[PDB]
């Protein structure tokens, strides 16, 4: 109908439900792991090593708590690994960034960055390869 | 003037894109037309004086969003 | 690149030619190919129209100014009427650069740095640059690239421009229905 | 005691705001109705002349105005929003008038003292202009089509109004030239460019197919006769269990019908009206096709429409069953035509008939209804101020213009009266100035440029003219081709005079329970 | 909306309606503009809770926008109508038919006659009509300094993912003349 939703509050919806998913699967990644409880109204136990099974069993909000989940299941299919290492990246980063550039006012050199800081990442990555 | 501003100042507008030497809304005549060939008679010094006020007048404060006061 | 094709060699009713992308995969094709059909669209479009105007508001924004003073030309409500319009040429760059988030105020800046009482000119040439070149935000020189629009796709515009405006006008009478 | 006030203000109040809320009117003004109702459906509405209609308002006064709105629409076809523009005209001074001191009694035969003298001075600026001329019928239709839907076809709709009044034309400055007289009927198909003046009667009937006759020597329709037969009208003691003799009823009902529709057809008949009712099943679809087989244009479930203007033009009454055979008392036929442009539409023209002197019959046509409805309302209207101008010979300034210069001289016999009315006609007298500044009403920003002005425009000029509220520029009210004849103008005064006159005399609270 | 709320139905009564409309025209270009064109950011059009569609389309949003407002009616068709004249204009139209339809009844309401206003807003138009036509001072590929080459070179290099425009300067001219 008629609505409008604005930017960076919308980003910041990005950020939110991301920056949940960013930190125990973080966590539970790597040498240093933890397990995600997952509460069921019932309050059974539920514990994974990935928080998207986590996620699958209970609320998930439109913002990247369904995009994070995409993106992993994207990250799921190609190599079948990163998923646990995607949700921690992308909503970290993107929590990290914004704010700081956006008071400098872009998305613009922004959108230009995150190929940037992957460029040297996959070029001296292979190099060091 | 009884006038609608707007319109009348659009034309005075239009009246400046034809005439502009002294061409203005007079309720001293209630027209649009010359004013100081409408006998519109004031020193060009107040406009000065004026105009050294209106731009200036505005700026001081405008220059200030913060703004402290105090008891004493 | 273990792809075949059947080359026809000469062919005789007309001439023709199958051009083969080299990617290192085919997604790099499509990345030439969404390049090429634009830039094939646009060379299109202007197979389309030979007069072809500049993408981004250079085109508005100095009729903006040219027609918002020709608003007092006429004068009266028209001075009113023709600037309401000749005003917001003004707006569309103002969207423009900032999606680039170049503050478009900078754009008319640059925009009206070429628009001019000396230059008021489409013409067929450029003493005023009337590119703006909508994949930077600012002018770039330009003519050729594919993120421009004929002279079909705009007139088309400036009818819907004026569409919202006075379709809602000729009602009567408002009323209310139980 | 209050309940007369309350109400009667009430009745002053939710008509006025009501009638307030009309004047966007004539053209550009305002923005569109998608209108949620006070249901919740959401409705499109634009030229708010139909629109007065479409308003539904509840209240006593309040759904008086849209009953009102058809009293200028209902005889005329004119400026149907000059009756309840000035709805709230008359509620202007019926509260001062309430609280001046005056009587509602007083207050009645204001608003006709109002109503006399300013239907009386709307003559002197009725400028009257021939009653069958071309131009004044071709340039009243213009005007009107000019404001009604189709600004083109008007050229066509025009001489078609013209040549289907000068067709029924009784030419006179009194009645003439009715509504149930001109025959306008709507055609699937053709265009409005095929939309045809047809002098004969043209009666639109749902015509089973083709191979029909499009060609002459019929005998009209309008039958009211079912056709018996075995298993119809006649008894068939074969009892209906097995399938076999269930299935014997059907063929002795079937294979004796197809002589009684030769019967038919042996009337010479081309065409049958078919009564809506069913005497047993009246006409079976066996009779129906049989009546196929025979060409005979066959309706059953025929309009009221085509019944009567059969009986006014062609004088066709219902003949018996075809066994009986007729009284003929169907009416004169020949030609029975069927038009199939591309096949769209079913439409029974009868060329050469008996014929009232009158009905024309005018087939609207088009793409569709709505194209249809395009010149249909557009030439009923131009017929209608035809009619109007047929009905009174003369054109006025159009747009409820006239109504300010009827102001101001009706602020003269507020004087010469001198009466308590005076004062009454003298409140009126300047509430005739609201309409043109307020029609302006409903678009936008920077208001007031128009007000005081469309006020004086006329009282600057004296008064004979000021702008026109339909055309614009300062010139004539009156000529201008925004024209009407003076009964529309007239109409709308003596219209909106009586039922907030009843205003006056609604008091108290009494409802039918 | 604003204005009396107990008649329903593009009744506010007055202006309110009117400006309700030029508000929602407003804010039913608000849309838009943020999504004009490429730069103009993809909106993540939520259809349900289990329902989204990521578009910067001026005309994808508004046919998949429920508009019971005039002003917002007129903008999602005209969106759509200029997006059905060509695709440039779905965004372009939006953000000024915000405004016109806010900037032509204003002066008509004043009317000298409503009929003056509405070509002010046409008339500007028509000299945009012709300055627009007057163009072919940009967006032409057919004068470049390679012509067609870089016709495709200029309108590859826009979209330049790479050599685009060295081997496909040639190819959008090889497709086109294949």
């Amino acid at each position: 109908n008629t609505k409008r939703e604005s930017g960076r509050k919308v980003q910041s919806g990005n950020i939110n439900a991301a920056k949940t998913i960013a930190d125990i699967i973080r966590t539970c990644l790597g040498p240093k792991s933890m397990m995600k409880m997952l509460l069921d109204p019932m309050g059974g136990i539920v514990m994974t090593n990935d928080g998207n099974a986590i996620l699958r069993e209970i609320q998930v909000q439109h913002p990247a708590a369904k995009s994070m989940i995409e993106i992993s299941r994207t990250q799921d299919e190609e190599v079948g690994d990163g998923t646990t290492s995607v949700i921690i990246l992308a909503g970290e980063m993107l929590s990290v960034a914004e704010h700081f550039l956006e008071q400098q006012m872009h998305p613009t050199v922004v959108i230009s960055a995150y190929r940037k800081a992957l460029d040297d990442m996959i070029s001296t990555l292979k190099k060091i390869s | 003037a009884g006038f609608d501003a707007t319109n009348i100042l659009n034309k005075l507008r239009a009246r400046h894109a034809q005439g502009g030497t002294w061409y203005g809304v007079d309720i001293n005549n209630e027209d649009i037309a010359d004013n100081f060939e409408a006998f519109v008679w004031e020193p060009a010094m107040v406009r000065i004086n004026a105009l050294t006020a209106a731009s200036e007048a505005a700026c001081l404060i405008v220059s200030v969003d913060e703004t402290i006061k105090n008891p004493r | 690149c273990d792809d075949e094709l059947i080359l026809i060699k000469n062919t005789k009713a007309r001439t023709s030619a199958s051009i083969i992308l080299r990617g290192a995969n085919d997604f790099m094709c499509d990345e030439m190919e969404r390049s090429l059909h634009d830039a094939l669209c646009v060379v299109k479009r202007v197979l389309e129209s030979k007069s072809v105007v500049p993408g981004g508001g250079a085109v508005e924004a100095a009729l903006s100014i040219y027609l918002e003073n020709y608003a007092t030309s006429m004068g009266s409500r028209e001075q009113l009427a023709i600037a309401e319009f000749a005003r917001s040429l003004l707006v569309i760059p103002n969207t423009l650069a900032v999606n680039a988030a170049q503050d478009s105020t900078d754009l008319v800046a640059k925009l009206r740095a070429f628009h001019n009482e000396a230059q008021v000119n489409p013409e067929r040439k450029n003493l005023k640059w009337i590119g703006l070149d909508l994949s930077n935000g600012k002018p770039r020189d330009n003519k050729q690239a594919g993120v421009f629009e004929p002279t079909i796709v705009k007139v088309k515009s400036l009818k819907f421009a004026t569409e919202a405006a006075i379709t809602i006008l000729r009602i009567d009478d408002l009323i209310k229905l139980h | 005691r209050d309940k007369p006030a309350q109400i009667r203000f009430s009745n002053i109040s939710a008509a006025k705001a009501v009638a307030d809320a009309i004047r966007t009117s004539l053209g550009p003004k305002g923005m569109d109705k998608m209108i949620q109702d006070g249901k919740g459906d959401v409705t499109i509405t634009n030229d708010g002349a139909t629109i007065l209609k479409q308003m539904q308002v509840l209240h006593p006064a309040a759904r008086m105005l849209v009953e009102l709105s058809k009293a200028q629409d209902i005889e005329a076809g004119d400026g149907t929003t000059s009756v309840v523009i000035i709805a709230g005209s008359l509620l202007d001074s019926c509260t001062k008038l309430l609280q001046k001191g005056i009587h509602p009694t007083i207050i009645s035969e204001s608003f006709q003292k109002a109503l006399e003298k300013g239907i009386e001075i709307l003559t002197d600026m009725s400028r009257p202009v021939e009653l069958s001329d071309r131009e004044t019928l071709l340039n009243s239709a213009t005007t009107s089509l000019n404001s009604k839907v189709v600004s083109q076809y008007s050229s066509l709709l025009s001489p078609m109004s013209v040549n289907a009044v000068m067709k029924v034309i009784d030419p006179a400055t009194a009645t003439s030239v009715d509504l149930r007289d001109i025959k306008i009927v709507k055609k699937l198909g053709g265009t409005i460019d095929d939309c045809e003046l047809v002098e004969g009667l043209v009666l639109t009937q749902k015509v089973s197919n083709s191979g029909i006759t499009r060609v002459e020597k019929a005998k009209i329709g309008l039958i009211q006769f079912c056709l018996s037969a075995p298993k119809t009208d006649m008894d068939n003691q074969i009892v209906v269990s097995d399938y076999a003799q269930m299935d014997r009823v059907l063929r002795e009902e079937r294979a004796y019908i197809l002589n009684l529709v030769k019967q038919i057809k042996k009337t010479g008949c081309n065409v049958l009206l078919i009564q809506k009712s069913i005497l047993r099943d009246a006409l079976s679809d066996l009779a129906l096709h049989f009546l196929n087989k025979m060409k005979i244009m066959v309706i059953k479930d025929i309009e009221r429409e085509d019944i009567e203007f059969i009986c006014k033009t062609i004088g066709t009454k219902p003949v018996a069953h075809i066994d009986q055979f007729t009284a003929d008392m169907l009416g004169s036929a020949e030609l029975a035509e069927e038009v199939n442009l591309n096949g769209s539409g079913k439409l029974l023209k009868i060329t050469g008939c008996a014929s009232p002197g009158k009905t024309v019959t005018i087939v609207v046509r088009g793409s569709n209804k709505l194209v249809i409805e395009e010149a249909e309302r557009s030439i009923h209207d131009a017929l209608c101020v035809i009619r109007c101008l047929v009905k009174k010979r003369a054109l006025i300034a159009g747009g409820g213009a006239p109504e300010i210069e009827l102001a101001l001289r009706l602020t003269e016999y507020s004087r010469t009266l001198s009466g308590m009315e005076s004062y009454c006609v003298r409140a009126f007298a300047d509430a005739m100035e609201v309409i043109p500044s307020t029609l302006a009403e409903n678009a936008g920003l920077n208001p007031i440029s128009t007000v005081t002005e469309l006020r004086n425009r006329h009282a600057q000029g004296e008064k004979t003219a000021g702008i026109n509220v339909r055309k614009g520029g300062i010139s004539n009210i009156l000529e201008e081709l925004v024209v009407q004849p003076l009964l529309v103008s007239v109409s709308a005064l003596t219209l909106a005079t009586e039922t907030v006159r009843s205003i006056l005399k609604i008091d108290d609270v009494v409802n039918t329970r | 909306m604003e204005g009396p709320l107990s008649v329903f139905g593009d009744r506010s009564t007055g202006e309110t309606i009117r400006s309700q409309n030029v508000m929602a025209a407003a804010s039913i270009a608000n849309i838009v503009k943020s999504s004009l064109g490429p730069v103009g950011l993809d909106k993540m059009l939520v259809d349900d809770i289990g329902d989204v569609t990521i578009t910067n389309d001026g005309a994808t949003i508004l046919k998949l926008l429920e508009v019971e407002h005039p002003a917002a009616k007129v903008l999602c068709e005209l969106a759509d109508l200029q997006d059905k004249e060509v695709g440039d204009g779905t965004t372009s139209v939006v953000i000024i038919a915000a405004e016109l339809l806010k900037n032509a009844d204003e002066l008509v309401k004043q009317k000298i006659h409503p009929t003056s206003v509405i070509s002010g807003y046409r008339l500007a138009c028509k000299e945009a009509v012709r300055y627009i036509n007057e163009n072919l001072i940009v967006n032409t590929d057919e004068l470049g300094r390679d012509c067609l080459i870089n016709a495709a070179k200029t309108s590859m290099s826009s979209k330049i993912i790479g050599i685009n425009g060295d081997f496909f300067a040639n190819m959008v001219v090889d497709a086109v003349l294949a």
